[PDB]
Formats: C-alpha cells, sequence, structure tokens
C-alpha cells in the first residue's frame, strides 16, 4: 500500500457564480461569489466591498441561489452540489459569532437518470414555492418549498422534450410556471408549461410554442412590470410573451457569442449582457403605455457599453459598480458611468481581483538564486491570459505579466536567462483572404521576430476553403526574458499548425542549449492529427535560430529530455530519437501499444506513459539492447489530465472526473502477471481539474536541512486556479492522520452537512469508491481552527505506533504541534 | 480451415506402427485394446457415452500421426479419455482415471504408465492436442441414429429393437478405423441398414416415402449401397471373429 | 496447410503490448510479421498443471472455431513457443490463441467517459450485438459470461462478443447439473440469483438488456456488490420475484431465502421515461423476471426497434 498527503497551496481563484440580496440580514445588500467548493459572503457598501464570512463546503458548488419565503425576515440560500447534495442554509449572527446554519439537506441523485450535456439547472419559483432542478434528460425534478421539507425530498415529472437548453420560472403567472428552450430535429424551440404540486405533473401552460434562432442559449425571466421572457442567441434577441413577439437582431453581437446576463433595474427596463471577447452591453426595454393605464413592451435596444474580464457570472450590486466573475481571467469591479470617456467607453475599471485562472502549464525555477524557488504559471485564456510569478512571503506575493493571448507551454532556460512560452492568438478570416488579430498581443508585440518558411508540407494538392468570420488559432513561440519578462522574440509556426510541446535541453554532445517544439497539423477534416513536425530552434544574440527539423506522422503531444536523447510521443507511439553529430535527429527505438500517448514524465531509464484511456503505462529504455520494454500498465480505464512520477515505485494520476490516484509496482514477483499489474492504492476525489503535475516548492530552504514528516514535493495547477500540493508519509505517519481525520470528521460541523467521506469518495458516472492512502490535509490542517473544547474533544483516547514511546497518548498541545510543522511545507 | 480426418482402407497399411514392423493384425488387436480401455475406464467412472466416443475418435486419430512401439496405449487412452472429458464437458481429475486404470490393468499393463502415471499421461496433452490439430469438437452416429430414428413411423417395437440393435453396433465399430474412414452419419445408416437386414425388417416402409426402397437418400445424400455393405462387413467381422454374435 | 493448428511459432509475431490481463493467462496484441495483420494473442500457460490445459481455454477453442459470424470474435490460429526438439515431456512452453485485434472494449470506452451514443447509434449496436447471440443460441451455445468487458468495439462500428470462456452447451429437451453463479453481479439474470442451474438461454438476453439500458445512461442499471443487494434493486425496477409474475420462481432453490424489502411494483417504464417507446418495450421485455416470458434474440430483432434498422449504414 501507498501513503500520501494532498494540501491546498492557493484556494479556487475563479469565480464559478455570484448572486446578490438580502442574506446576511434584510437590511444589507450581500453579494455571494462562489469559488470551486468556496463561497464568499460580502456587504456591499458606497466604498466598496466589505468580507465578511467565508465558509467551505464538501462539494463542487453548482447551484446557488438565494430566494425569501413568505414568514421569513432575510433571505435564504440554496445550494446544490455536483455530486447532488442539496441544502437550505442560513446565516445567523450572535453578536460577534458568525455560523451558516444547515435548515434542510439531502441527496438528491436518482438512481436511473442520463446527466444532461447543458449541466445542471436550478431555478426557484418566485413566490418560492418550489424549487426547480434539471438533471436528467427527460426529467423536472421538484422539491416543494414547504416548511416540513427539511430532508429536501422531491419528485419527478415526465418531460417529453429531451434536449433541454435553458429554463427559468417565469414571473407574473396564475400558477407556477416555467419557460424552457429545447432542441429536437426541427430545431429550437420555446416552450411553456405549468408545474402543479397538487397533481404532481405538467399541466398545458400559458403560451404557445415559437420555434426559436438555432443557436439560442439563454432564457431570461422578465420581471412582472412586463412579463414574459427573453431568449438571447447569437445573432438575435428575441421577447416572446403570450401573443406580443419582438426580434432585435444587431450586428454588433453576431462578432461574439453572449454568455452571461443580470438584471440592472428590478423593473426590468435595464439588463446587462456580456460576450466571449469581453465586451459589456445594455439591453434595453422600451415601454408603452396603453389607453387601459397598462403598460407594454414597445421595443428593446442593444447599446455597447465597454470592455470587460471575459465574464462567467456578472452583478449589477449598486449605483453604476458591477461586479465581474471571470474564470478565464481576472475578476473585476467596474462603473458604469452616463457620459463616456474620450475614447467612447461608459465602462471605468474600478479594482481588479486576481485570478490564477485556467493555468495550462507551470514551471519551478529559482530566479534569484535565493533556494527558495518560485513558479511561474501559464494562466488565463485569451486577452486575460498572462504568465504569474507566485512566491511564498504566508500570503502569497504574484507579479502578472499580460500576454493579451493565450499560453499554453512553458520552459526555462538558465543558459539565455529567458523563458520559452508556446502561445495561441485568434485571428479571424478577413476580406484579404488572410487573417486579421482582435488586439494585439504577445506574439505580435515582440522586439524581433521569425516565421516558419518550412517546406515539409507544403506539398499541398489537398484544400482547406475559407469563410469570411471564420476563427484561427496562429501559434507562436515567445522568447520572454526571465528578469523584465520583455517579450525578447516570437516564432510563429505554420498555417493550421499548433504547437503542442516545448522543451529545453542539451541532446548527445552537442553543447548548444536548445529550445525544441513538437507540433501537429491541424486542419478541421481531421479527427486525429497526421502531420507533424519536430523543431529544433536556438536562441542565440536576440535571434532565434531553426537548427533541424523532423517530420513525423502524427501529432507531438509531449516531449522530454532523456538521458541527452529526445523522447517524444506522436499520437499512438512512444519514440525516442538520437541527436547526431550532424545535429538531426535519429529514430532510435519505438513503442506503439498505446491508444493515445497524451503525457509523458520520465526518472531514470524508468518512463510513465499517461493515454487518453487505459490510465498510465511504465516503460523502461533497455540500453543493453536499444529498444523499449514494458514493466507495467495500470489496466483499469481512465481519462488522464496530467501524471507524474513520486519514485521508482509510485506513480500520480489525475483523471477527468477530478480524481486523483497512485499506482505501485505489485512488489510481488511472484508471476510475471502481478509484475506487470499496476495496481490501485491510491483513490481520492480531489474536485479540481488537474492540468500539470510539478516537482518543487515554493518553500524558502534556509539551505539547512530541518527535519519535516511528509517527504517529497510534487505541486499541481488546476483550471479553476487552485495549486496544490502531493507528499508521501510513512505508514505510522498515515495511520495517525487518518485515524485523526475519523475523528475530526465527527467533531467538526460541515455546511450542509455533507459527510467529508462521502466528499472524497472517487467518483465518476459510473463508479464511487471510499478514498484510499491519502490524507485531506486541508481537514488535518483545520485541527488549528476549532475551538480548544473540540481540540481535546479529537485527541481523546488516542495512542501512536513506530515511535519511541511505542504508544503515546496526546494532548491537545502535542497534536498542535504535529499540525503546525505540516504547515511549514506550504 | 478444418483439417480432414477421413482415410482411405487401403492408406491404412502406412500408418507409423506398420511401417515400424507391426503388422495389420497387431495394429487392429492394438486399437480394440486401447478402444476397450478407454470404452472400459471411463463406464467405471460414470461418463456420458459421448465422452468416450470423443475419447476414442482422439485415440484412434492419435495412431494415424505415431508409432505404437513409441507412444504405449493405455497412457495415450488415459490421455484421450481425459481430454474429452473437458472437451464434452463431463471432467474427470486425472488421479481418478489414473485410480481406474490402476484397477482395470494388471502388473505388466500398468508398466507402461512408468513410474508416475499421472505425469506421463499429462505430459501428453501437448502432443495429443497438436496431434489432433486442435480440432475439439466431435460428431458421433449416436446424434444421427436417434435424429433419424426419429422421422421412422411405425410399429413402436420394431423400431427400437433396431435403434438398440444399431446401437449395439456403434458402440463396436469404435473398436475399428472405420471411426477414421468414413463421417459418423454414414455409420449411423449403416447401423441401420445391418440391423433392417438381420431383423428382418424393410425399413423403407417406415419412411415418408415408403416406396423410396434407398430410405437412406434422404438422411445422407450420395451414399452408395457398396459404402453401406463394406461398412457392414467390418462391423461383422469383429463379431465373427470373437465367440460373440448378433445381438437380435 | 492453414488447418494445422500448434505448430506455427509465436516467432512470427512482434509483440506490441500487453492488452490486458486474461482468465487463463494474459493477452498481448502483436503484429504478424508475414502480412502486418495486427493480432491478439491470450496466453495459456500450463506450466502449473493442476489439471492440465484450461478448460476456460478448451472452451473458447471448441465453440469460436464451430462459430462464424459477423459479430464474433474470430479465432484466426494457435501457436506455440519455441519447442525444444528430442524431449516431448520437458516442454512446458505456453501455447497462444490468435485472435484478431478490436480497437476497443465497451467498458472502456464507457469507463473513460469518452463516448456518446445516440439512438442511431444503440441501434447499430444492439442488432449485430443481438444478432451474434441469435447465431450463438441457434447452434444451442450458451455465453453465460456477458458483461461491458466482453463486448469488443473497432472504430468502424462492427461490434464483435468475445471471452466466450465460461461458455457450455444446452440441450434444448432436457437439462443437466449447471454451474448456476456464470454471470457478473451486475449483469446477472434473477434466475440465477435465486439458484436455479438449469439456466436458459435468455440468462444472455438478460445481460444485454441491462447493456441496453446501460447504453442510454451511460451507467450500469443494478449496481451491487452482494447477491442480496442486487435482487434489491432488480426488484426496485422490474417487481420483486412472485407468483404473480414468476410462476416457477418457488421451485427456486432460495425464493423463500431472499426476499427484498418488500413486494415492489414494476416501475421500469417509469424510471426509464426519457427512453424511445420501440426501445423501452425492448427493454421492459428483455428485462421480464420469468425466464419463460423473457424474450428471446430473434424476438428482438423483430422489433420496431432493431428490426428496420439497416446494417449497411
Ligand atoms: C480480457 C482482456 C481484454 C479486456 O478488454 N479483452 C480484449 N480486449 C481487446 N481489445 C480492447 C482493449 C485494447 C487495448 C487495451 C489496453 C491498451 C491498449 C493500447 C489497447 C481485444 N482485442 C481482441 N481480443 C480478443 C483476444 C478477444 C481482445 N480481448
Amino acid at each position: 500500500m501507498s501513503y500520501n498527503y494532498v494540501v491546498t497551496a492557493q484556494k479556487p481563484t475563479a469565480v464559478n457564480g455570484c448572486v446578490t440580496g438580502h442574506f446576511t440580514s434584510a437590511e444589507d445588500l450581500n453579494l455571494l461569489i462562489a469559488k470551486n467548493t468556496r463561497l464568499e459572503i460580502y456587504v456591499v457598501t458606497a466604498e466598496g466591498l466589505r468580507p465578511v464570512k467565508e465558509v467551505g463546503m464538501y462539494g463542487k458548488i453548482a447551484v446557488m441561489e438565494l430566494f425569501r419565503p413568505k414568514g421569513e425576515s432575510k433571505d435564504l440560500l440554496f445550494i446544490l452540489t455536483a455530486k447532488y447534495n442539496a441544502c437550505i442554509l442560513e446565516y445567523k449572527q450572535s453578536g460577534e459569532s458568525i455560523d451558516i446554519i444547515t435548515r434542510a439537506h439531502g441527496n438528491v441523485q436518482d438512481r436511473i437518470g442520463r446527466p444532461s450535456e447543458t449541466g445542471i439547472i436550478g431555478i426557484i419559483d418566485p413566490e418560492c414555492r418550489m424549487i426547480g432542478l434539471r438533471l436528467y434528460d427527460g426529467l423536472f425534478k421538484v422539491i416543494p418549498l414547504d416548511r416540513d421539507n427539511k430532508e429536501l425530498k422531491a419528485f419527478n415529472i415526465r418531460l417529453e422534450e429531451l434536449h433541454v437548453i435553458d429554463v427559468k420560472f417565469l414571473y407574473g403567472c396564475q400558477a407556477p410556471t416555467i419557460c424552457f428552450v429545447y432542441q429536437d430535429p426541427q430545431g429550437r424551440h420555446v416552450k411553456t408549461y405549468e408545474v402543479s404540486l397538487r397533481e404532481k405533473e405538467f399541466n398545458k401552460g400559458p403560451w404557445k410554442q415559437e420555434n426559436v434562432e438555432a443557436e439560442a442559449s439563454m432564457v431570461i425571466a422578465v420581471p412582472e412590470p412586463f412579463g414574459g421572457a427573453i431568449i438571447i442567441g447569437q445573432e438575435s434577441i428575441t421577447y416572446h410573451n403570450g401573443d406580443k413577439y419582438l426580434a432585435i437582431a444587431p450586428p454588433i453581437i453576431k462578432q461574439s457569442t453572449i454568455v452571461c446576463h443580470n438584471r440592472v433595474d428590478p423593473n426590468g427596463s435595464r439588463y446587462l449582457l456580456g460576450d466571449m471577447e469581453g465586451r459589456l452591453f445594455m439591453l434595453l426595454l422600451e415601454k408603452e403605455e396603453q389607453m387601459d393605464g397598462t403598460v407594454t413592451l414597445k421595443d428593446l435596444r442593444v447599446e455597447l457599453l465597454g470592455e470587460t474580464s471575459i465574464a462567467e457570472c456578472l452583478t449589477y450590486l449598486d449605483n453604476g459598480v458591477v461586479f465581474v466573475g471571470s474564470r478565464l481571467g481576472d475578476s473585476q469591479l467596474v462603473k458604469l458611468n452616463v457620459d463616456s470617456n474620450e475614447q467612447g467607453s461608459y465602462v471605468v475599471a474600478m479594482e481588479t481581483f486576481t485570478n490564477l485562472g485556467p493555468i495550462v502549464d507551470m514551471c519551478v525555477v529559482d530566479l534569484e538564486r535565493q533556494g527558495q524557488g518560485q513558479l511561474v504559471t501559464c494562466s488565463g485564456a485569451f486577452k486575460e491570459g498572462s504568465l504569474r510569478i507566485i512566491r511564498n512571503g504566508q500570503k502569497l506575493h504574484i507579479r502578472t505579466v499580460p500576454l493579451y493571448e493565450s499560453p499554453r507551454k512553458i520552459c526555462y532556460q538558465e543558459v539565455s536567462q529567458c523563458f520559452g512560452v508556446l502561445s495561441s492568438r485568434i485571428e479571424v478570416q478577413d476580406t484579404s483572404g488572410g487573417t486579421t488579430a482582435l488586439r494585439p498581443s504577445a506574439s505580435t508585440q515582440a522586439l524581433s521576430s521569425s516565421v516558419s518558411s518550412s517546406k515539409l508540407f507544403s506539398s499541398s494538392t489537398a484544400p482547406h476553403e475559407t469563410s469570411f468570420g471564420e476563427e484561427v488559432e496562429v501559434h507562436n513561440l515567445l522568447i520572454i526574458d526571465q528578469h523584465t519578462f520583455e517579450v525578447l522574440h516570437a516564432h510563429q509556426f505554420l498555417q493550421n499548425e499548433y504547437a503542442l510541446s516545448l522543451v529545453s535541453c542539451k541532446l548527445g554532445k552537442d553543447p548548444n542549449t536548445y529550445f525544441i517544439v513538437g507540433t501537429a497539423m491541424v486542419y478541421p477534416e481531421e479527427a486525429e492529427p497526421k502531420q507533424g513536425r519536430i523543431v529544433v530552434f536556438q536562441y542565440s544574440d536576440g535571434k532565434l535560430q531553426t537548427v533541424a527539423e523532423k517530420e513525423v506522422k502524427g501529432a507531438v503531444y509531449s516531449m522530454v529530455e532523456f538521458n541527452g536523447k529526445l523522447l517524444a510521443s506522436i499520437n499512438s507511439t512512444v519514440r525516442l530519437y538520437e541527436w547526431t553529430t550532424e545535429k538531426e535527429l535519429r529514430t532510435e527505438c519505438n513503442h506503439y501499444n498505446n491508444i493515445m500517448a497524451l503525457y509523458l514524465k520520465t526518472k531514470g531509464d524508468f518512463i510513465l506513459v499517461g493515454d487518453l484511456m487505459r490510465s498510465v503505462l511504465l516503460l523502461a529504455y533497455k540500453p543493453m539492447e536499444g529498444n523499449f520494454e514494458e514493466i507495467a500498465r495500470d489496466f483499469n480505464p481512465n481519462w488522464m489530465s496530467a501524471v507524474e512520477i513520486l519514485d521508482d515505485d509510485n506513480f500520480l494520476g489525475a483523471e477527468n472526473a477530478f480524481n486523483l490516484f497512485v499506482c505501485q509496482k505489485d512488489s510481488a514477483a511472484t508471476t510475471d502477471e502481478e509484475r506487470q499489474h499496476l495496481q490501485e492504492v491510491g483513490l481520492f476525489h480531489l474536485g479540481e481539474f488537474v492540468n500539470v503535475f510539478c516537482h518543487g516548492s515554493l518553500v524558502m530552504q534556509n539551505l539547512g536541512e530541518t527535519s519535516t514528516p511528509t517527504q517529497g514535493s510534487v505541486l499541481f495547477g488546476t483550471v479553476n486556479g487552485m495549486i496544490g500540493l502531493v507528499t508521501s508519509l510513512s505508514e505510522s505517519w498515515y495511520n495517525l492522520l487518518l485515524d485523526m481525520q475519523n475523528r475530526l470528521n465527527k467533531v467538526i460541523k460541515s455546511v450542509g452537512k455533507i459527510e467529508h467521506s462521502f466528499w472524497r469518495s472517487f467518483h465518476t458516472e459510473r463508479k464511487t469508491e471510499p478514498a484510499t492512502g491519502f490524507i485531506d490535509g486541508d481537514l488535518i490542517e483545520s485541527f488549528l481552527d476549532i475551538s480548544r473544547p473540540k481540540m481535546q474533544e479529537v485527541v481523546a483516547n488516542l495512542q501512536y505506533d513506530d515511535g519511541s514511546g511505542m504508544k503515546r497518548e496526546a494532548t491537545a498541545d502535542d497534536l498542535i504541534k504535529v499540525v503546525e510543522e505540516l504547515t511549514r511545507i506550504h | 480451415t478444418k483439417p480432414c480426418w477421413y482415410w482411405d482402407k487401403k492408406d491404412l497399411a502406412h500408418t507409423p506402427s506398420q511401417l515400424e514392423g507391426l503388422d495389420p493384425a497387431t495394429e487392429a488387436r492394438y486399437r480394440r485394446e486401447g478402444a476397450r480401455f478407454i470404452f472400459d475406464v471411463g463406464t467405471r467412472l460414470g461418463l456420458h457415452y459421448d465422452t468416450l466416443a470423443t475419447g476414442i475418435i482422439y485415440f484412434h486419430r492419435f495412431y494415424m500421426f505415431h508409432s505404437f512401439k513409441q507412444f504405449p496405449r493405455y497412457v495415450t487412452g488415459a490421455c484421450c479419455l481425459f481430454l474429452a472429458g473437458k472437451v464434452e464437458e463431463t471432467p474427470k481429475k486425472c488421479k481418478d482415471i489414473i485410480k481406474t486404470a490402476r484397477s482395470l490393468l494388471n502388473d505388466v499393463q500398468f508398466g507402461q504408465f512408468g513410474d508416475d502415471p499421472k505425469e506421463e499421461v499429462m505430459v501428453l496433452e501437448r502432443i495429443l492436442l497438436q496431434t489432433i490439430k486442435f480440432d475439439l469438437q466431435v460428431e458421433h452416429p449416436y446424434q444421427f441414429l436417434l435424429k433419424y430414428a426419429k422421422q421412422l413411423k411405425g410399429d413402436k417395437n420394431k423400431i427400437q429393437k433396431l435403434v438398440q440393435m444399431a446401437w449395439t453396433f456403434v458402440n463396436d465399430s469404435l473398436c475399428t478405423t472405420l471411426s477414421l474412414q468414413w463421417e459418423p452419419e454414414i455409420i449411423a445408416v449403416a447401423v441401420m441398414y445391418l440391423a433392417g437386414r438381420l431383423c428382418k425388417f424393410e425399413i423403407q416402409e417406415w419412411t415418408s416415402k415408403p416406396m423410396y426402397r434407398r430410405w437412406w437418400e434422404q438422411f445422407v445424400q450420395d451414399v452408395p449401397v457398396d459404402v453401406l455393405e463394406d461398412i457392414c462387413h467390418q462391423i461383422l467381422d469383429l463379431y465373427s471373429q470373437g465367440k460373440q454374435q448378433m445381438p437380435h | 496447410t492453414e488447418s494445422d493448428w500448434g505448430k506455427r511459432c509465436v516467432d512470427k509475431f512482434d509483440i506490441i503490448g500487453i492488452i490486458g490481463e486474461g482468465t487463463y493467462g494474459q493477452v498481448y496484441k502483436a503484429k504478424d510479421k508475414d502480412t502486418g495483420e495486427l493480432v491478439a494473442l491470450k496466453k495459456v500457460r500450463l506450466d502449473n498443471e493442476k489439471e492440465g490445459f484450461p478448460i476456460t481455454a478448451i472452451r473458447e477453442i471448441k465453440i469460436l472455431r464451430q462459430l462464424i459470424h459477423r459479430s464474433v470474435v474470430n479465432m484466426k490460429e494457435i501457436v506455440t513457443d519455441k519447442q525444444d526438439a528430442l524431449d516431448f515431456k520437458k516442454d512446458k512452453g505456453a501455447f497462444y490463441l490468435v485472435f484478431e485485434y478490436m480497437d476497443h472494449d465497451l467498458m472502456g470506452l464507457l469507463e473513460s467517459g469518452l463516448v456518446h451514443f445516440s439512438e442511431d447509434h444503440i441501434k447499430s449496436f444492439m442488432k449485430q450485438l443481438m444478432e451474434g447471440l441469435e447465431y450463438c443460441h441457434k447452434k444451442n451455445f450458451l455465453h453465460r459470461d456477458i458483461k461491458c468487458s466482453n463486448i469488443l468495439l473497432n472504430n468502424s462500428g462492427q461490434i464483435k462478443l468475445a471471452d466466450f470462456g465460461l461458455a457450455r452447451l444446452y440441450n434444448s429437451e432436457e437439462s443437466r447439473p449447471y454451474t448456476n453463479k456464470v454471470i457478473t453481479l451486475w449483469y446477472r439474470p434473477p434466475e440465477l440469483l435465486l439458484g436455479e442451474e438449469r439456466y436458459t438461454p435468455a440468462i444472455d438476453v438478460w445481460s444485454c438488456g441491462c447493456i441496453l439500458g446501460e447504453l442510454f445512461t451511460k451507467k450500469p442499471i443494478f449496481q451491487a456488490n452482494l447477491e442480496l443487494a442486487q435482487l434489491e434493486l432488480i426488484s426496485r425496477l422490474c417487481g420483486s420475484p412472485c407468483p404473480a409474475v414468476w410462476p416457477d420462481v418457488i421451485r427456486l432453490p432460495y425464493f423463500n431465502t431472499m426476499k427484498p424489502k418488500k413486494q415492489y411494483r414494476r416501475r421500469l417504464r417509469e424510471e426509464f421515461s426519457f427512453i424511445p417507446s420501440a426501445a423501452l418495450d425492448l427493454l421492459d421485455h428483455m428485462l421480464t423476471l420469468d425466464p419463460s416470458k423473457r424474450c428471446t434474440a430473434e424476438q428482438t430483432l423483430q422489433s420496431d426497434f432493431l428490426k428496420d434498422v439497416e446494417l449497411s449504414k
């Protein structure tokens, strides 16, 4: 068996959602911000947001909504986790003591269901009679909000329309009414139903179906003054309410898909819309007076306000202050002004909230020779893409290097006192037949530049037609100085060539230090790339020189330096090249038993291969023979997101289901069959998407070693910005900390009353296994935050093993010491 | 695709056994003894009739590729029955086959098994499996005797007499090379043809074509009477040479 | 000739890697040196020799050489490790069963989460599988273990059934001793859970039905660890075994022994209301409790769902 420890170094930084209401008091305006697994509660003031409370939940936050049922003084909070843990929460403050009350809770998972394409949707009735949940195709689940439903029991109504795009509870109906956009073979349509709690079924809805834009995306419920719904698409915005129908199709929105919306005015006259290129629009509802005294909708208007960070969620807050919640960039506070500035913008940025964003790749480097080490991350996407220098202080000091284009891979080349960074920028097919970039970015603002002239794929004789307006990726290798982070050089790869892998190393007897890039020729027609390059560059005296190119018959997804040889994975094949005295790559040997060789790592003569399915494989280079040998494979099927080697026998993996697992050589050796079975000895539900594993630690080594129970250090980056750390334990230290977790889980009160053991259980749609071989360090480090009575309660009746005192009864203080040393690893 | 498992009578004078100096009578005797050994051993163990036959068929096939002077017959027989049990889903532990073989063989005969009877048997399986070319599935005259008899209608007692008399002839033909000469379907017909001649029964009348004198042709196309008569002659020789007479 | 099995040497294949851990040995992927054809070699180890050549392998060799259908995995030949000459006893080398190489297994496609099945894909899948089951069942061979792991799929969309080990003949007129505990718990029929040792060819239909529901949810339908917990999940959906729907349930060994929590009512149609009706009718019939009322393979092919599918497309 194996024993490992996993802690968070940086909590999730990306806003997954944001809603505002009156949660902490009936009087204050609150902004609730939801980062993955983390809930931040702020109070809106004219000066700014005042933080008041932050809690963690043992679950990924999928639904977050505020509702005030009749009889309550203040808003309550509904949350549904991605594992289908539902709960209703209340803020209660007894003077200084702030606590989150679990008013109702339960798990709403169905034994039989098909998870929907557009993900979990949760909506609440305007009268707060029921909670609507769309969890499975063809089913609508209703949690009725009656005082007695403390377990959140619910029933399913059969839904004829299997492929639902979006649904909202409509305002202004005699009965609870839902409005949804659905897709069937005839296109997309907007339809309504009424929900009957008494009959527990749908009844015919208030207004007829209308077939809508093919790419209709969002349903906006319109307040009672107007009523009805607005349907936002790629080209058109439409309002449907009974017989009334309006359609505005302004060309400005066609340019970029609109993804988020929020209500500025409770009357619904003003709405906010944002798009993927980061623009912010105002959607205006023009109202017409009636002879009856009634108010009808006259027309819709769209006005461009300015540019924000690419936003997942928007909330209007107060005055002109809007909170921009971004998962692809920094979240922001912006001010909307009545008068535009001299550039024509009505938007002025106030504050910038740091988001490490998607961490596509990262490396650890000792820039200042301090011995500590610093973390340089490829963070963000599109214009929000940037490099982030992250270093320990307790609070992490983070310098931001905007790139304004998508960074892909980073590697450090000390000889050249600079970084190599692969990047991709979006250009659009223009009337010239070429392409035009939307915004200047790193690859265009380099000091000196070059472009590949390779004739390898010029043969052509196969067509690829272009239509004006279509996006393309242009990939570049960026040379960036390690002190100034000035873009010294930019190399643009071939048309339709993607840069997938990057390394910095010397090869063979060649003393020159090279940048080597592995590429793929990506044409929309091909399921799998069938052409590719390995390119050897040299950065010398401010210019990048192409040294050698090797044509391959696939995509070079991953490369790694291997004892002076170049180890590269081309589709299924894993290949070892030698670097000749003629400065050319020569193939030595191959391994072909792979579906897709996405990830590679090495240690000595051993190689760990990560696969699209079939998880990880331990290869070995056999120098006596000049070829590879399969040592052991993990037969259990998994979809890998990143892999790392812990030691000569233990191997770490990351799944696309947000799970971490560890495999070990079976070290039985009785039969060859046992040797070739990597046995999963560690299973852990992380809750984040791990893109990159990287050996190192950000802690300052005082250059004198002081012992820590943990041994080894692997850092990892995630899509939501989390930076975590994995380390190994001795059997004894694991059992002590494991035993203590079980004690801590009985003592600590969870938000939503979510069992910790459940949360960390390995989970795919098909499997759920209990965690094993992993210590949830974030639980362990919470011992230092529980009240003294609880500290002693946790440590009651404790012993120990493998020590000077063979069994050691613990004092609360004894453990306080052990945990505090554990907090020093990050 | 599939191998051919049938030789001509004339070809049998060139078995390895013949060419190592064994005369035709001796190979025939060895064949009957090995077959009756498989038959008797499996019967003591309670085995289905197909399992016995399958073992016997493997055994007869084996000594078309090997010599009786280099591969002892009772060891071979035991191995055949062992594999036959696994093929036909009537399996037995090798030790039990040895136990029964020792009960039935004298001290000289059991000498063929050497110092370690089980090992000598288990070792042959590799050779047997290669010799039979891994064509494990085998059909036997029994199933066709019943498939064909089911389409004969008339005097219940006369048809039952034919079937049992013929069934006896099938058991006896396992002691011969007929298993190697003609497909099992012909054997089933041949035994029906013979029983009919011995019981003075005219099988034609019970067929759906009562004036088709050549009744077999509705069961087995393209079988000359010559073949059925040759088979009959070979089955009867065993009865004439032994003290045993036609069952009737 | 092509029929002289057991003599060709495994030298003729370049071993590419280990595709899987097998029952009677490990399974490897390989390229034929002469033709360049990718094959899969199943190792048969008799070095243990506890009972010699394994029976599980003997079943797969006896049956798969007789069965030739598009949807049944083809055994191409049997090859051996280098055989030392002049010591027929000393050789302990292993034999290898050569099969065609199938790109993926359904379980792996599903476990990795990499596939999406539209209604038409499920039609093409089931039509091939059940047509193959009809071929095997018409030949009176029962593929007692049917799971996702045993259904192999090429990128071409061809489905082929595999691992015909644990498969035996069934006399239609009579019944003999049978093993009873013969399918994986997730895909086991209720009859075998209650201990029937005279299993019908319908044991396989239940498994293929479990798969049919699995293909519409991407999750197995009956997931339990213990035989009782399994009967309970089946009963929550199909109703509790009782003479009202399964007269002979009382003749089965453990009917009194293994009662579910309640005498549930059948909800199959309700919990699967999202499935197309053509399919739901097929599922409802395939997952019938009584082995005698459970549809046959031929009947599934003569269903509104699978009858009019063109396998050319
Ligand atoms: C019982 C063992 C496995 C379980 O799936 N069965 C299995 N699987 C096959 N291929 C699917 C997986 C291919 C694969 C696996 C691992 C790594 C990589 C790169 C690829 C297969 N092809 C042919 N056969 C014949 C022998 C019946 C097969 N039998």
